């Protein structure tokens, strides 16, 4: 009697697809994997980098299955997108598992369609956890594992033991094009909440805190008498943002996220970043060597219309302007603070309402009647 | 490298 | 104080199993072989190994040279086998059936990497019935992320329990150095050819005569077929084996011999190892109806050089009955219908008398032979 | 319940650390990694050819704390450097295990810092031992090992499951500069004694057992009527050499050493080039067919005894040792197209004396080395004259 | 690509 | 070829 | 410059 994987994989393995692209941008052919998140809605997981600019989208099963795919959602900031398989018939999802469960040692196995070979599984460990910099500008918290990856093997599934998703293979270290045994998967986790904005949404509505830092290492340590030699260090926070709100001071060391510990600010910005509009969660701070608790809720970047801010008058008196930007469009159009929009397109405007039913007929110029003192003026659109 | 499939050292100042 | 999991156990049993072969415009390589007889001292090892070689010489785990002549030969499989001259204490290696492997089961391969020397890396089964990096080949590849790089050719894939599982042939590499897809040819496909050069010197190939393709999803749609993987039959050759056995176009071979079938390459690379004559079974599958049927591979007087003769009535010469144009027999002018009167001023009777010519070795033949009222002559060498 | 290496490698984990490097030979940048192996003094084992030409160490934990480190002993023979961590505080040490009973199949786990992206974790098995030939001139009885290493890992920890140090990774064999599966680690023993006179010393007292000799192929077998195509061939035995004092004759061949079988000449070299002077030992000896048993006593090597880059700290291409009776260092042998030789140094030369201060043997030549003067006169003597070398 | 280390006929 | 990360004399 | 009209740094070895 011997150990094999087998079991686990015969069970697994219908779970993983493999992706065929079409695209132009000049027209391109690409490959990659991807997992089935609902087998009855036939949504597929996968790489934003794989099905971006796509005109046409098929799946194949493992069983040799072909279906054509529409696109769902798509995230470029992390590298996850959302697509959906059309006439979905007999699938089988996968079951996630709890990425913050994972240990540096635990076993991996990845499966996926390195070189459009097919169905490919390899195994290894969990290198390393919380890694990024691959590019700074995207939201990165990845995985690293040994496990056999290439060109191919991208949207596809990285499990455990017990063939539950920890993570979906994105990228690799290779000066060649080929594996070192340096692969990266985004953790299972934040597939989790990223797709099911997608679905509900059809994209991610982002929060952010609103501050600006920088990773803390032992040097920077050193300076600001700070005992913790990793973490998120506050540079500074901005002006009615929620961490301003929340009582979030510059100089302060972030060391923890909803309880869990917190490996670099480059992981805590890949975590929040993939949380949705709203969504409250808890920080510990360090500050001046004692601990902090914070409770925030994360933020965007009467009614508002074109970066315009307004509401009503009086009674049925037209749509009042309160305050304007000057770098938005608003501004750009000659619209100012104090302005009474008397009607639009030869149409009353008493209210919102009025207004934006105009708006609802979706005319190519829009006119508006405003009046700025005892003067009565114009303001053009489009 | 990487592919698909003044002030401290360790980066600029991001933006969470 | 504790224990531990490891291979040692089972390699230092099985390592002596596995050899390095060393081959000598002159060039030279490296490679493996696994000892398949160890009284007869046979081994196997990869065509692209020994092909083309002069020298060969084997070198055992425990350091042990020996020389080794060729026994067989076959570049459709990339199997080659050889002989260990004066064969002393040898181990030879179990053979698993490859037919039991599933992807997931662990793997171990054993070779010799840049003649580092004997090498031992593992992995696990990536995939199975791989195909596709050299279409004229038989190629039913089991698929692994064990180590393998130039030198493990001809070198042994083994399961946890020291049995050959596969033989290691190929990676897919970008730049020459292994990156987790290595491919190795199944026990059972080597079990088949080596048996054959062991009693013929090659393998006898045997067919079923039937055309056909990949049987894919869009396919199995369009003739209403539920299976979305398998061979599909395009037609069947009259006087074929198939046709006498009852398979018609159309149909869906989804098993042989019970085992089922992961491609229409696959069961090429299958049959294309077995002799012919071999007796087997087909699953097929017609108008969403399971059928079993019973088959014989079949093939495709004197032949000398390429082309096939026989004898005349009685002893009036030795006429041909067909030739080949692609064959060299028809590169010097040999056509049907010849009559070979005789040979560098000899008279030739019957094959017999011919032979008695050609087992003098002259440099040059000069063939007498007579086209229809003409006699003209054919000259060799 | 699932398997996993996640609980030993808790525990192990700390005790690897990753090292940065600054110097020159010219301005240069490099980053490796090493195994701390006593927690209290804060030794940390490494590649010589990691912190080599240094002139600024920084060690950094696991736990992302930051240090500084001084070089303590260094062996380019070997590639195996002691650093030494300044103002330890609270570290983990490994524990080594014995690598004479590894075999190939068991389980290895390598931890390095590939590429600086830190503590990476990575997996393997044994496939095989007693590797060398990379390099004819070093110390070589490699572990070899399919476990991924690549640039960093280097000083790196090679450990068995049960989290005890078995190898020290130091290089691999890939065409592209990227780990294709061979990977060579040296046994932990060999470090276990080369560091241990690190420790005492500072350099390692190299001892000889004094006899010439090569490889023993099959071919070599086939002439000399000998059974084993395998271990070490006696070309000849030095006179007044501990092994011609045993009964070591040429056209012997070594079969096993304190009872373990010889891979190779290459792997015997390694193992007594790291074993300290007046360590006995016993070899098994081959004949005439006939199987011999002896015990030896490695002794202080007269020539080629130490290299040069062990005692300036940068200056390669110069074997040298004591002469007779404190009559100063002798210089032994010097390569061609090296630092040395650069500043004038010629095979033959006697050390007399150094800035003013007479020098008899090592030990007073390091003393003055150890003052740091900016440059350094040497009072040398070629032939029957006497001469001055200058250095920086 | 690969390297040593349509209706079809069967 | 290998890359860091004749009568010899024992 | 100038036209017509290891070891100390001051200078390498010259002869007198």
């Amino acid at each position: 009697q011997m150990p094999s994987l087998a079991p686990m994989l015969e069970k697994v393995m219908p779970s993983v697809v493999s992706i065929n692209v079409e695209g132009s941008t000049q027209k391109f052919m690409a490959l990659g994997s991807g997992v089935i998140i609902d087998a009855d809605k036939g949504y597929v997981v996968t790489n934003n980098h794989v099905v971006d600019n796509a005109t046409v989208i098929k799946v194949q099963l493992s069983d040799g299955r072909k279906f054509d795919a529409k696109m769902v959602g798509k995230d470029p900031r992390s590298d996850i997108a959302l697509i959906q398989i059309q006439n979905p018939k007999n699938l089988t999802a996968i079951k996630m598992a709890d990425s913050d469960a994972l240990r540096v040692g635990d076993y991996t196995v990845a499966i996926g369609n390195p070189f459009g070979l097919g169905e490919t599984v390899t195994s290894g460990i969990v290198s390393a956890l919380g890694r990024s910099g691959l590019n700074a500008e995207n939201y990165e918290n990845f995985i690293q594992t040994d496990a056999a990856i290439n060109r191919g093997n991208a949207g596809g599934a990285l499990v455990n033991l017990n063939g539950e998703l920890i993570g979906i293979n994105t990228a690799i270290l290779a000066p060649d094009g080929g594996n070192i045994g340096i692969g990266f998967a985004i953790p299972s986790n934040m597939v989790k909440n990223l797709t099911s904005q997608m679905v509900e949404y059809g994209q991610v509505k982002r929060g952010e805190l609103g501050i600006m830092g920088t990773e803390l290492n032992s040097e920077l340590a050193k300076a600001m008498k700070v005992d913790a030699q990793r973490g998120a260090f506050v540079s500074q926070v901005l002006p009615n943002s929620s961490a301003a709100k929340a009582g979030i001071k510059a100089g302060d060391v972030i060391t923890s996220l909803n309880g869990k510990p917190i490996s670099s600010f480059a992981a805590l910005r890949a975590q929040v970043g993939t949380m949705p509009v709203g969504s409250k969660l808890t920080l510990g701070l360090l500050r001046d060597g004692k601990q902090v608790n914070v409770n925030l809720e994360l933020q965007q970047s009467f009614n508002g219309i074109e970066g315009a801010e307004m509401s009503n008058k009086g009674k049925d008196q037209g749509v009042v302007v309160n305050n304007v930007k000057t770098g938005t469009p608003a501004a750009q159009i000659g619209l100012k603070k104090g302005d009474v929009i008397i009607g639009a397109n030869q149409q009353a405007v008493k209210n919102i309402a009025e207004l934006r039913k105009v708006l609802d007929s979706k005319p190519s110029v829009l006119a508006l009647n405003i009046q700025r003192g005892d003067s009565t003026i114009y303001l053009l659109m489009q | 490298w990487v592919s698909a499939a003044d002030g401290s050292t360790d980066y600029g100042i991001l933006q969470i």
